[PDB]
């Protein structure tokens, strides 16, 4: 049904970059508010990034700001993520979920659907 | 940020006491709310669709005529036939020719002649049915919280922030709760129905371009028409209104189709209104939209902020809206984080109380970047002041002078006012509604008047108006008896101004 | 503005284990924005609980939340084996950092 | 010897001075013609026929209706349109129904609803056209001359003979020359176009039976109608006349097709003429045709015969006609031959100075058999006298009285000329008619007066007459000034006398 | 749920006070019943059926006649005899005729003659008298309960269910007990003997068709008619009627019978009432019948429910009925089971104080499935209103308006009553009836009024009563005094208030 | 195309009777009168008898008369001539001829045509 | 009443012949109704003139009729030798035996 494929996620030097991608599927990838979440192996989760339905609006943590760029297409149905300046703290699994932050009428900034994730060193 | 130099924007003040305020969204205008701890939000009508359309009737004004046929009797016979007048596809009609022993036969005067011509269609325009239900309100707000100028471009972009909601009223759900992350939620009791009166206004399309037509401009317009219904070969009902039957002097008859009649019907639309279609829905505008704004679960995102305690310096320079407010752009230094920034206005910087007003009414930093923008919004008074930001010595100060005297003001207020209720009528008594027994009966009377005015007066245009309202603007001041003569000045002063008001 | 959660909680089948999820005044007092998720290891998280008290349609109704004050918690009633991961407690922070995330707990089950 | 004892019978008298004398033929009377030395002869119109009828238009009576089917829309929707109001052949009609979530859609009240039926005549009423042109007129001519009492029986056997010629008068030759052999021949300048006024006339069939019909009163009964010249499959023009659409009371709408109108014709055509046909020819009667009789050629057959010198005796007692005047017939016991045959009538046998008249103005045997019989006719005078027929003593005597007083035939003779100036108008001046000024003079005053009355009384029934005519007298007998009250005294006496002589 | 959706429909509520309204149920229109503490019942009368009818009069419209002779006598001899005028299956009839020497006989001048033919009649019209008694009134009842949109359709598909009882009254039975399961039972207490005065109606058959017509009618149409109980081969009385004796001038006599004069009668049944047959039995509509309605034993069955408590969710979105009333249908997601339905509409959600009255009186749902739907009536207040349905934070609301006000409700009422009392006359006052002096004494001013008013007016047209209605305006405006002035405006408005509540 | 051919004719005993009889083609038998027409071998015409249109009237020769009877048969376009008390005077040719002895309008009593006549002794 | 007629006429071809019919009173001087038939050996008559002066279709112009008082004379102008043949005199008489002919004259041919 409702599936969030990632892709991009691996091995990379610290200091460089990485260029991350998930896949939406089923739902109306263009009226979801969709959100970036990570988690370090052992560690708990920590919400990184948000986008709005359309990429007019971006919002991020106070700990990769400045330092990630989250972006989506709509035609093609997929978002991505921008890393830069990487480091090894960004070594986490990166959680593709989406939000209903700002849909219409009522919301509660929680997270339906989340993707199977990707491993960034 | 939108509703920010418009042109066409209103100031609602939530009076202290009561927790909800009416307002009437108008689609072209825009109005915003502020309360006097709450947050303040700009609500405004972006689109009107309509859903289900049922095809009412379908006009024909690009006719045709291709098999010409004609039988005559000689006089003292009976009457030509031309087995074409059992087909209902052809259109005929029945004379009295000359006859003779030239034309060939017995007797000399008046025999009978029938033409028939095949009657086809090569372009109809057609009406559509619009019911008050199955028609959706969309409602952008937006907060004076964050955002910068630098987004109010592309405002018919209904993209939800976490300044922006949009709500959607229909009939089914007129009662949307509104939530903006952060500000709360803002509730809107809304009146779907009682909007642009819907029920006598059909959907016109004609050569891919559409009108909001009222029902009696629909039905009294004579071309060949067809049933909605009517699917397949359409049977033409009045066949004789593009199609004209002539006779040679005494001796033939000759038919012809009339023009295309596409800039007739363009001309005969008048006062309609243009409309799209996004495919299947009929999104239109120019409408108006009642609703009850809750402001309950409202309120001011960042009170517990610090003040913002670095160096503020202006990005733009402070430019007047056209109702005698101040746009201010600033950028902030500091990366302390979300803070309050300070601003305020006052004549004089040696006691610097603060005077005027402020429409933001929490302007804030969000952001702990090194360099990152907001925007704010005064109402300052009238005269020379000052627009101060910032807390210490650091501070910085722009000069404004605002022209806006509180005579003109009110002036403004009344024409303004004056405007809404011509284009609203009774419906412009709810806009500053906030309950009340003088409003109710201020409404009831308009209501009452109005209907008076609509029976007597309503199908009149502006030049037709202007005239029956100088008859009587002269039929008062010349009259015998004050009374009717009040009456009759009344009356033509009413007329005038109702032209007056959408020419000027 | 972080939200604090315990380390781990234990609890046996059968019985009711409240957690709890406690944050600062830019979070917790003033909003009901507030979601719970669960985790097993090596799996995506799922949303039990959304808006304090409402659940999503197919989350049993053993889990039931609340928020009072400071403190917001989260009851799992009639406990099973299967509940064994993490928890995690997401509210909206009027600040940077729009959405804040708890400590995790580790859930257990003796 | 025709118009022996017909009741309706007129006599005309040879002028001295002039040849010709102008008589009018009405179709059911008969005229007999004596001039002071020529045959007697007795002329009567006794058929008129039209020849090439145009057919103008078909009425229906007997409709029916076979196919049934309705079309229903909910309210706020276009309208019904069921496919057969595209077909000519079907009735239709809309109407407003009820509406609702019971009926089996959304809103509620007044739907749209069509029924169609598809009509169809069963016997319909033919008109046809009657041209002034192509009718003859047929004039059967008999001598009171020689042959007896023995032909006169089965009348309108158009048989031709010695005594009795038949003319036939066209528009195109309305001048025959009527040769009658012995007795020279009779000259006939007869009138065709102007007798019955078949301009404005039709020729009504319907159900074999055939009547003379008004074009005003066929054009203007409404039932379903189709033109003369509609060929094969009609198409009924107002079939609306015979089907009537009705509504449940707010559900349905039902069709109901009319009964057979042709009693309720028959009760519309009061004033008509009933009309035969002979197959493709429109016999009728009732009509009248105004002829110039010349008498130039006509003259006395044995004016050279040896009176007849033998025994007569009576075959039948002498019978008086209705318009008391003696029959007699005698046959002859000698065989000498051609013979004049003395007769007359004398107050006295003494002096047998002849008295009154003898119509037959020159009684011959023509057969030389020993026994054969001849009749002839005596107009006697009122009072006592004797019929002898003979010379010598073997004469015959009989004894005759006659009651009609001078003033008694006199007050006969105005109610038999009022009686004709009713039936004919103007007309009725052309009958005892040898030319002169005071008879033209009151023809053109006739001409005047009867124009006047047929345009301001034409359409007024018996009973109709009497009313008015009754309220005109009264108008009159009691009025200010006696010259409108002259007036109105004569209108009222000329109505009441019109529906008297038709009524009696 | 019938009655919703009907165009003539009526409320009655039952006063405070007594547990009995009198109701005139007429055919073709409805009305519900509502009391302060009783379901909401509608009803109303379906069919009339005469079971039982006598033949009383059966006329000839499509006569014959087959064995035609004549028999003549010369003048001074007896009289023509033929031998028939003893038969009473022939028409004679005796005239004189023209006889002469050339007819075959003596004498001169109206000899007698005799024509008879045998009369038949190929199609004949019966009538049928009806006895109070013998008919049988079907009344339908149908409870404001728990059913939804859905089953109102096939209206007369006489079905009984819990909420549907079929009552079967006679005057030999006029006092059924409508059993309703769960809501108790209902009590008729009917007057079926003095309902649409069936002693002064017969029953007209014609070709398959039927009608329903007045006894003066019937008695008064000139035909050959006979008794109804003439078996076999009748004997017909006025055989004049359809033949008729033509003469020729003074020659003959013929016989022609009329036409079919099935349409003439047609013509002539302007204000009858079709009706049908089931087979023996007349049903027909466009009665009515007066009952008391007896509540006594009625009780609402949703008292002991709790309030729904789940979501609800609209099926059908709410539509307005033709008497400013609005129907909703919603459906239950609970599976509790019986439950009261928590439905109003209120002006505000805030302070959402109930207004206006629902009509249904105790919606509940009555199945324990998951998805159960049900309907309501409700009857908003003029203006702006909210349809809310639910209790908690996950109601349902729709925007409602109404555009019937107050004095135009009023106005509307006035002239529902204006045309009952037209159509009903005195038994108009037993329907809003519940006693009271008042009530019965303007019942017999009334009753006293309409007896002079139908013998001084009572046999009249639309056309007829528009003209005196005028006429007696013209003499009342002007007029010396004020008393008879005073009459003839009462009488003229009353005549032709009488032909356009029909006309209209 | 109008003829006229008679019949009966031949050797007859002198003091007996005889029918002659005429059938007629062409013309309308019905409209026209018939004329019998005699002559005596070597010897001048005579005309005889003749019928009015339908028979009603006959007319005969005052030699013949009271001896002679002429009919007609419209339904089959013949004429009949009836002998009688016959002797050598009434030895001649008959001949059947048609006249135009009343018609209409103007006659003169002349004979258009004329059948090929029979003997009789 | 009998029509006389001369016994017999001859002529020359070429030449104009006149036959003379004289009668009384009962058949000529008052009646035009007078023909003449020409009858060949054998053959039957022919109507050559009818109307006194009147000739029927298909009748050459040769022959012309008069009358005058008590006789009518008929004239064939132009003679033939075919000619011969007995000539015949009808009249209408006013008298028994409606037709009276003439005495029938031989016209010779030399």
């Amino acid at each position: 049904e409702v599936h969030l494929l990632e892709s991009g996620g691996g091995l990379v030097q610290p200091g460089g970059s990485l260029r991350l991608s998930c896949a939406a599927s089923g739902f109306t990838f263009d009226t979801y508010a969709m959100s970036w979440v990570r988690q370090p192996p052992g560690k708990g989760l920590e919400w990184v990034s948000a986008i709005s339905t359309g990429g007019g609006s971006k919002y991020y943590a106070d700990s990769v700001k400045g330092r990630l760029t989250i972006s989506r297409d709509n035609s093609q149905n997929t978002l991505y993520l921008q890393m830069s300046s990487l480091r090894a703290d960004d070594t986490a699994v990166y959680y593709c979920a989406r939000s209903d932050f700002w849909r219409s009428g009522r919301y509660y900034y929680y997270m339906d659907v989340w993707g199977r994730g990707t491993t960034v060193t | 940020i939108r509703c920010i130099g418009v042109s066409n924007r209103d100031f609602v003040e939530g009076m202290s006491g009561g927790t909800w305020v009416d307002v009437v969204l108008e689609h072209g205008g825009c109005v915003t709310v502020m309360a006097q701890d709450k947050p303040t939000v700009d609500i405004e009508l972006v689109t009107t669709t309509v859903s289900n359309m049922a095809e009412v009737r379908s006009y024909c004004y690009e006719a045709s005529i291709s098999d010409m046929a004609s039988d005559s009797r000689c006089p003292t016979q009976g009457e030509a036939y031309l087995d074409k007048q059992s087909d209902t596809q052809y259109v005929c009609k029945r004379t009295l020719v000359d006859r003779g022993w030239g034309n060939g036969c017995g007797l000399f005067g008046k025999g009978s002649l029938v033409t028939c011509a095949k009657f086809a269609c090569s372009k109809k325009m057609t009406g559509k049915s619009i019911q008050p239900e199955n028609l959706e309100y969309r409602i952008m707000l937006s907060v004076h919280g964050s955002q910068h100028s630098g987004m109010i471009v592309n405002d018919t972009g209904h993209e939800t922030d976490e300044n922006r909601a949009k709500v959607e009223i229909t009939p089914n759900s007129p009662r949307a709760e509104a939530t903006l992350g952060g500000f709360g939620s803002l509730g809107l009791d809304c009146e779907p129905r009682t909007g642009l009166d819907f029920s006598d206004l059909y959907y016109l399309t004609m050569n891919n371009k559409h009108w909001l037509v009222h029902k009696e401009w629909f039905h009294d317009i004579p071309l060949p028409w067809h049933a909605g219904a009517d699917t397949g070969t359409p049977h033409w009902n009045n066949k004789e209104a593009l199609v004209e039957f002539k006779d040679a002097h005494a001796k033939r008859q000759t038919v012809v189709v009339l023009g295309s009649q596409e800039g007739a019907v363009h001309t005969a639309l008048a006062g309609a209104l243009e409309a799209e279609m996004d495919g299947a829905k009929g999104r239109l505008s120019s409408g108006h939209l009642k609703c009850r704004l809750k402001m309950d679960k409202l309120r001011l995102k960042g009170v517990s902020y610090s003040l913002c305690t670095a160096a503020f310096t202006f990005t733009k320079i402070p430019a007047e809206t056209l109702h005698g407010t101040v746009t201010v752009e600033v950028q902030y230094a500091g990366t302390d984080g979300p803070c309050k920034v300070p601003a305020q206005m006052a004549v004089d910087m040696q006691t610097l109380t603060p005077v005027g007003r402020l429409i933001t009414a929490n302007p804030v930093i969000t952001e702990s970047t090194e360099n990152s923008k907001m925007m704010l919004e005064l109402d300052p008074p009238f005269g020379d002041s000052y627009i101060v930001i910032g807390v210490g010595e650091k501070k910085i100060t722009h000069h404004w002078h605002r022209s806006g005297s509180t005579i003109g003001k009110a002036f403004e207020a009344t024409v303004r006012g004056a405007k809404r209720m011509a284009v609203l009528g009774d419906t412009a008594w709810d806009f500053g509604s906030v309950g009340g027994a003088l409003n109710s009966l201020g409404k009831g009377i308009h209501q009452i008047f109005g209907a008076a005015f609509k029976s007597l007066f309503g199908g009149m245009s502006w030049f037709s108006q202007i005239l029956i309202g100088t008859l009587l603007m002269w039929l008062g001041l010349n009259t015998k008896n004050g009374s009717i003569s009040l009456m009759c000045l009344a009356l033509g002063g009413v007329l005038i101004f109702l032209s007056t008001a959408v020419s000027a | 503005s972080a939200l604090t959660q315990p380390a781990s909680v234990s609890a046996s089948p059968g019985q009711s284990i409240t957690i709890s999820c406690t944050g600062t005044h830019f979070d917790i007092v003033d909003y009901d924005y507030l979601s719970w998720y669960q985790q097993h290891p090596g799996n995506a998280p799922k949303l039990l609980i959304y808006g304090v008290s409402n659940r999503p349609s197919g989350v049993s109704s053993r889990f039931s939340g609340s928020k009072s004050g400071n403190t917001a918690s989260l009851t799992i009633s009639g406990l099973q084996a299967e509940d064994e991961g993490d928890y995690y407690c997401s509210s909206y922070s009027i600040s940077s950092t729009l959405l804040v995330f708890g400590g995790g707990t580790k859930l257990s089950v003796v």
